[PDB]
């Protein structure tokens, strides 16, 4: 697949200075590349989907660039409520995979999870609104406790096609509501290395942009 | 006398329907990709080819006047093969003529359901019809010891003597009528459906297939014509009295014009092709660039 | 700011395009322009010929025989580049950024004109798409009539698009009587997006003693087709079999929702679509967009769609046509599956 | 296909390098090859080039100080360069002219 390693782990700075966190790409993949940041218990929130191209609602700080498989987000001055976790993430592929985490220092909510013993089942709604489910598309990825984001599965209900990961293959699955505007997902066979926090997320099914919307958190403990 | 230029035309369909029947086969079914185009014109050339290929047994049996030394099994299968190419190419130009027609005119049909499963299941449909109409002459016909020459003969005269001579005019009037009215009917109306329909005739004119199927419709017709007339006109007069002398000398021609048909196509897919007359003589993937700004 | 690049099978000749979604405005459309880089050899005493040809393949034989590649072209542009109107800043960017070696060649499409709209071909092909497709080709050649082999030539597939108007539509309005069964019908706007819902009023009001059973909601799609003769397609692509009655001497009033999609429509072989580099999937066809009374027959395919309210009386039906158009896309469409595989 | 180049090294100034590049997969023989070359932060700029016949081409800052030539035995063109100027370290690629095939990885020199 593809990997990627992010130079700098753990950023020590102050406010008023330019930080550069790179990202390289194991293949040389296009410049769908996107930036996430994640507050410390809260979901993780789009700054770029494009690798140069700047969301609607950041701050203008905000800046990235490519060269060949050289992506970089700057920050043109480290503001007090810019302390977060940043991820970077392609989407050329199924197995969209995200960086390692960089360390500075239209609602969705998720139903169900809790302790399951392993083996067991659990199922998970996500309520969508505000979109389509036609008109979006919809992913599930998970967080273990002190690392990155995973991908899980994600179904596209315009073409009907459901992905799901090589580590979840068979043993996952994923559906979607039209009517309730709601999507599923059950679990079957729980092993001892499913506990993560499970997101929601939205992205435009249409010229995929990203993972614009996120959920809460439902923190899974197997 | 027209016994030696019917065996000359014998001779020369064989001699000329062979390789040009083998190499048709070979590139519309082993070589070029399976599409319904040219599946008809494949299975049009696999009729000529076995029409062919028993011709040699009725070319022998005539070249010798009349005497069959082949078993009754090779005396029905030469004229079952036979009739079988004469139904199976026409019913084959008919449904030729019915797929260009919606192709061209109400394309949204032949947008759906043009696929090459329906044109396995029409050429399956196609041969069954042809088999089961030429099934007839396959039981009918056996041999005769007649003045020392074992000839073969529709056996007409079968035990019960009172539908004798009746047997042979529903058959022949069945074969006449269909073969010839049915296809020859649709495929005129097909064509004149075509023209004063389509817009700005000259989309048609301009150096498409649509000569292609045009010149072979023309010469079947032609070829096949003068032996159905013939064998209607000797229906017609052959109660009233026997007049008619030229008709022994007649139909020798067309039997035989109707076999050069069978070979005629290799050749005028020459003529209407200038680059298969040239030879008869003898990608990479999208990238991307960055750029300064 | 990144370029699309191709090269031949030689090796000699790369056409180099900065877009391949050139927007059709409804009485512009954008110019194709780029940059072939040519070596010094290889054009000691011939020229580059880039060649744009936008033809209506309606069948996948493709054999140069008997004339049956069912390629017939619809417009033919032809442009000498490499023998010498301001240059764009693309091309300026490119010249530098190649050398001088790099000839610009500029093409100026004429309105009302066809749009990228390619037919659906079914599970069971392995063929090229039938439709609507404009193709980009650049090779070496000082006769313009020769033949031109494949490996010596560059060929790159462009699609050419039409996007929702700024400006939406007036709300679509429709109203028949029967003998009265008065059957009124509306949309709430006229401008609808891919995957974005649909919703129809079905307020109706009944007079007369004979009772309905049974109403039928479908959306439909009208692929006018004209290459030898005018000819329409019409396709469902949505279907609500609602089993709603109305009593006599009453009114009903109801609001359906209705999404076209392509999971459902799938089986629907020559179903229209929109134009397709690879054989990569895309959603269904948009509308055309065409010029109000100074437009002519448009010799092609053009995408109509429209929702029609079937009341079954045991029928009386009438049309709401609507727009489906993508919306402006902020850089540019993919074309391509952007999670491939 | 397949591009392998070589050739690199921490030679000072002065110094003098023998670059090669091995293109499998590609038979050139009419094809003209070029050099290209980015400096550190900045973008890719012809640096070198040879036509097939007899004829070979340089930039700007190049004449009098780098030459290339081309083998077809072996699929294998050649770039020496002497006097390296400070400010020659850059990333050196292999490629056609007409930049047709997929660019491989390049030599890191510096100076
Ligand atoms: C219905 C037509 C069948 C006639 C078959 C005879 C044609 C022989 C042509 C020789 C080679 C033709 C080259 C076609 C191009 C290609 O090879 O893809």
């Amino acid at each position: 697949d593809i990997q990627m390693t992010q130079s700098p782990s753990s950023l020590s700075a102050s406010v008023g200075d330019r930080v550069t966190i790179t990202c390289r790409a194991s293949q040389s993949v296009s410049s769908a590349v996107a930036w996430y940041q994640q507050k410390p218990g809260k979901a993780p929130k789009l700054l770029i989907y494009s690798a140069s191209s700047l969301y609607s609602g950041v701050p203008s700080r905000f800046s990235g660039s490519r060269s060949g498989t050289d992506f970089t987000l700057t920050i043109s001055s480290l503001q007090p409520e810019d302390f977060a976790t940043y991820y970077c993430q392609q989407y050329k592929y199924v197995p969209v995979t995200f960086g390692q985490g960089t360390k500075v220092e239209v609602q969705l909510v998720e139903s169900g999870g809790g302790l399951v013993q392993p083996g067991g089942s659990l199922r998970l709604s996500c309520a969508a609104s505000g979109f389509n489910v036609y008109s979006s598309s919809i992913h599930w990825v998970r967080q273990a406790p002190g690392k990155g984001l995973e991908w899980v599965a994600s179904i596209s209900s315009y073409y009907g096609y459901t992905y799901y990961a090589d580590s979840v293959k068979g043993r996952f699955t994923i559906s979607a509501d039209t009517s309730k505007n709601t999507a599923y997902l059950q679990m079957n066979s729980l092993r001892a290395e499913d506990t993560a926090v499970y997101y929601c997320a939205r992205s435009r099914q249409f010229w995929y942009s990203g993972l614009d919307y996120w959920g809460q958190g439902t923190l899974v403990t197997v | 006398v027209v016994h030696w230029v019917s065996l000359v035309l014998y001779c020369l369909a064989f001699v000329l329907g062979i390789p040009g029947n083998a190499i048709v086969i070979w590139f519309t079914g082993f070589k070029w990709k399976k599409t319904v185009t040219t599946l008809w014109f494949l299975n049009l050339a696999i009729a000529d080819f076995i029409f062919l290929l028993f011709l040699p047994l009725y070319i022998s049996y005539v070249a010798m006047n009349f005497h069959w030394p082949f078993g009754i099994w090779l005396c029905k299968a030469n004229s079952f093969t036979a009739q079988l190419n004469m139904f199976a190419s026409v019913f084959f130009l008919t449904v030729i003529s019915l797929d260009h027609y919606i192709h061209l005119i109400h394309p949204c049909l032949s947008h759906r359901h043009r696929t090459l499963k329906n044109s396995l299941i029409v050429i399956i449909f196609i041969w069954l019809l042809a088999s089961l109409i030429g099934g007839p002459a396959l039981y009918f016909r056996d041999t005769v010891e007649f003045n020392n020459h074992t000839l073969c003969y529709n056996n007409f005269q079968k035990h019960d003597p009172d539908l004798t001579l009746i047997r042979h005019h529903v058959l022949t009037w069945v074969k006449f009528i269909i073969g010839y009215l049915f296809p020859l009917l649709t495929m005129s109306i097909c064509y004149l459906c075509l023209i004063f329909k389509v817009k700005k005739r000259s989309i048609l004119i301009s150096s498409r297939h649509f000569w292609t199927i045009l010149v072979v419709v023309v010469a079947f017709v032609v070829c096949w014509t003068p032996y159905h007339l013939f064998s209607i006109w000797e229906l017609t007069i052959h109660h009233n009295s026997y007049s008619h002398h030229v008709m022994q000398a007649g139909i020798p021609l067309s039997t035989g014009l109707a076999f050069l048909n069978s070979c005629l196509n290799p050749i005028l897919y020459v003529l209407i092709s200038k680059k298969f007359q040239a030879r008869f003589r003898s990608s990479c993937t999208t990238a991307s660039s960055s750029l300064a700004k | 700011t990144r370029v699309f690049k191709k090269a031949s099978p030689n090796g000699k000749l790369t056409v180099y395009l900065g877009k391949r979604d050139f927007v059709d405005h409804i009485d512009l459309v954008d110019p194709v322009d780029g940059v072939v880089l040519v070596d010094p050899e290889y054009l000691k005493e011939r020229r580059v010929y880039v060649t744009l040809t936008a033809a209506f393949r309606y069948g996948r034989e493709d054999l140069d025989v008997l004339g049956l590649t069912f390629r017939k072209d619809l417009f033919v542009a032809n442009v000498q580049s490499f023998p010498p109107k301001p240059l764009t800043r693309l091309q300026e960017r490119l010249i530098k950024k190649l050398g001088e070696h790099a000839y610009p060649f500029t093409f100026e499409i004429p309105p009302n004109l066809p749009s990228s709209v390619t037919l659906q071909p079914g599970p069971e092909d392995t063929g090229k798409a039938i439709g609507v497709d404009y193709e980009v080709k650049a090779f070496v050649a000082e006769n313009l009539e020769e033949k031109i082999h494949k490996r010596n030539s560059v060929r790159l597939v462009i699609e050419k698009v039409q996007y929702a108007p700024e400006r939406p539509g007036p709300q679509p309005t429709a109203e028949t009587t029967r003998q009265p069964l008065h059957l009124e019908a509306s949309l709430d706007k006229e401008i609808y997006y891919h995957g974005e819902p649909i919703s129809v009023n079905v307020h109706v009001t009944n007079n007369t003693n004979k009772t309905v059973k049974k109403i039928k909601i479908s959306v439909r799609q009208y692929a006018d087709i004209v290459l030898f003769n005018t000819a329409q397609c019409k396709v469902p692509v949505a279907m609500e079999e609602a089993d709603d009655t109305v009593a006599p001497s009453s009114t009903f009033s109801k609001v359906y929702t209705l999404t076209p999609f392509l999971a459902n429509n799938r089986e629907k072989r020559g179903l229209a679509l929109d134009g397709k580099l690879k054989h990569e999937d895309t959603n269904l066809a948009s509308s055309t967009l065409l010029r109000e009374g100074a437009n002519r027959e448009i010799l092609g395919i053009i995408v109509s769609y429209k929702v029609k309210v079937k009341l079954v009386v045991s029928d009386v039906a009438v049309e709401l046509p609507f727009t489906l158009m993508h919306p402006k896309p902020k850089e540019e469409p993919p074309h391509r599956e952007v999670p491939e595989n | 296909v397949q591009l392998q180049e070589s050739g690199g090294g921490l030679v000072q100034a002065g110094g003098s390098l023998r670059l090669s590049c091995v293109v499998s997969g590609f038979f050139f023989d009419t094809v003209t090859m070029a050099w290209y070359r980015r400096a550190p932060g900045k973008h890719r700029e012809l640096v070198a080039s040879a036509t097939a016949g007899g004829t070979t081409t340089y930039a700007d800052s190049v004449k009098d100080r780098f030459t290339i030539s081309r083998d077809n035995a072996k699929n294998t063109v050649y770039l020496q360069m002497n006097s390296l100027k400070p400010e020659d370290t850059a990333v050196y690629y292999c490629n056609t002219f007409v930049r047709s095939l997929s660019w491989g990885q390049g030599t890191q020199v510096t100076v």
